[PDB]
């Protein structure tokens, strides 16, 4: 569906498509498949944050739903005035981080969705501005949004996520419903 | 030389320049012998042609009816967005003479 | 142990380079959409 | 002039439009002598050609063909909704000769 | 005519079927005289030819092998999955006759 | 040869160098004969055109002239990225002779 | 015939093979009388030329590099990562007889 998502980055949005999108950290161009990070949701979900909304672990955080979003950066990104808040269309690289770990989410409230890898400039339909903390409503419309493509997709069933959930090898999960069914080799397992 | 497509246009008669500003909802492509057009139509409901490569043409326009129907094409698969549209209104569709894309 | 960890990745990685793919594939396509087209009658007569 | 796929292909006959507001499924392309053709395939099972020209055909038709084995692949590359599809029935695989894409 | 790339590739005698079902692991284009063709490689092992339009060629083909290189190329930056290939295996490397690219 | 666009556009007596490093704010293309042309401009305000071709263009950058209109297109829609043109200053609007492209 | 970039190139005299893996740093493109060619570079200095069609090209040369600065506008806006580059080296700027796009 038309569904958008949000994340307030500081990173400039010139910087951005200089990049390919909003990227995890340690990633510079969107397209490196030898320049590898982690790729995990269980360490990723558990970051602390430092000075930046959760990037880490190979995935990008986002906020469904605005205020939030906002609420969640100027809690961080505060001590800058400037600031952007990018609306992203729903694509399945999009992890429910809740639905994934469910139990084991190391912060449900806080309900975030996470695209593996990041999310590419297309994906990022346009944005907010964000000064002297006040949000500015006024829409930054994206070139490079595709609109046709993008309002006909959705985030991915959580079920694709439970075997890239990542939870240490002899953590219980691994061999409790539904993760045991999804369980990647060496995973927990069969035994023990 | 017309250092815009306002001046352009009305280099010509027969035509109206129309501002769009809007991104192409449809595209429709003839290959029906003697039937040989691109059609591009608005949200608004606006129809439009580049006409059959059709015997009223110089040569040169030859050339020109087919990048157009290309134009058209990928503008549309890539939701690009037209800012105004030249068109020869003599025609039902109104022909398209030129096209301009902005922002 | 190592397999688990490492097995991750293996998914992990392989997990983005498709969807890199139908990025990439939608992306691209499109730019080369009608330009392609320039490629083709007017490139074969 | 026709206005849209419907009063277009409504001028020739063996037609018939096909809705799909779909995309396609397969793309064929072919270069073996007597074969250069493109093969269309809907994911419900449909398959459609775009013929070998001139026998039927007018010159004017042969740069058309040339166009539609172009657009399909990008239609496809890209994914499509090939709204409806005029074609000639009287065909088998049945012949593609207008096509309508739509948001 | 074949509706299918299989039914279109035993017309031939002298052609093989290939389910690759995978994307084009590197391209090479050559315009080094004779030596003008595209050449194709899968992760698996398997080199392509789109072949020098030399005589074993109709004339109809010659503009259907330039659509082709066209095609792998798009096809190669595009990344889509080849899930099968029509060759002739009479030459060396294996000489293309068809793409299949199914989503 | 020359290895650059500023040694490029010296071998000429009428042309001028333009360090832009912005992206084509708009793109034009007419195919009214008589104008089969395209003219783009910048923000900054700066307007160019690729001429309708001949007596002038000798018959081999024909196929130049055209190469270059796709160039200009593909460049406005991809989100372009130009350095510097090489214009001629004999016309308003400056005429592209080349271009660069750096990222 | 030849089956990769190496082995293709071996087959000259005065060519050699540029091992890249790296990305097109700047396009350059002329329309300009007497040169109408297209410059690429790289940021760890490379310099190559698609040159001119003049005698030391026949008919089947002439296509190949029309379509070949088809590629490398596309290689340079797409980012795609050039290989290996074979080179007839008895020019200045070095010119492109073979392309190889890997990854």
């Amino acid at each position: 569906n038309d569904d958008k998502l949000y994340r307030a980055d500081s990173r400039p949005p010139d910087e951005i498509k200089q990049s390919g999108g909003l990227m995890p950290r340690g990633q510079s161009e969107y397209f490196d498949r030898g320049t590898q990070m982690n790729i995990n949701l269980y360490d990723h979900a558990r970051g602390t944050q430092t000075g930046f909304v959760r990037h880490d672990d190979g995935y990008v955080s986002t906020s469904i739903s605005l205020r939030s979003a906002h609420l969640v950066g100027q809690t961080i990104l505060s001590g800058h005035s400037t600031y952007y808040l990018y609306v992203l269309a729903t694509a399945p690289n999009m992890f429910n981080v809740n639905d994934v770990l469910g139990a084991y989410s190391p912060h449900p409230d806080e309900q975030e969705v996470s695209a593996l890898g990041g999310i590419p400039y297309s994906q990022i339909y346009g944005w907010y501005r964000v000064h002297f903390g006040v949000l500015d409503e006024q829409l930054h419309r994206n070139r490079g949004y595709r609109d046709r493509y993008y309002s006909n997709l959705d985030i991915a069933p959580a079920a694709d996520g439970y075997g890239l959930a990542g939870f240490p090898p002899e953590h219980r999960a691994w061999r409790e419903e539904p993760w045991i069914h999804h369980a990647p080799p060496g995973c927990g397992n069969a035994p023990r | 030389t017309p250092q815009n497509i306002t001046d352009l246009c009305a280099e010509y008669h027969n035509t109206q320049i129309y501002t769009l500003n809007d991104k192409i909802f449809s595209y429709t492509e003839s290959l029906a012998g003697k039937r040989e057009m691109a059609i591009i139509t608005f949200k608004n409901g606006a129809i439009f042609q580049v006409e059959v490569p059709s015997s009223q043409h110089i040569d040169s326009q030859k050339k020109a009816i087919e990048r157009m129907k290309d134009t058209l094409r990928i503008a549309y698969l890539t939701e690009a967005k037209v800012e105004k549209l030249c068109t020869w209104n003599n025609k039902t569709p109104h022909a398209i003479a030129a096209i301009s894309m902005a922002n | 142990s190592n397999t688990c960890d490492e097995k991750t990745q293996s998914l992990g990685v392989k997990f983005l380079d498709e969807y890199q793919s139908k990025v990439k594939r939608q992306i691209f396509s499109g730019y080369q959409s009608d330009i392609d087209t320039h490629n083709r009658i007017k490139d074969e007569l």
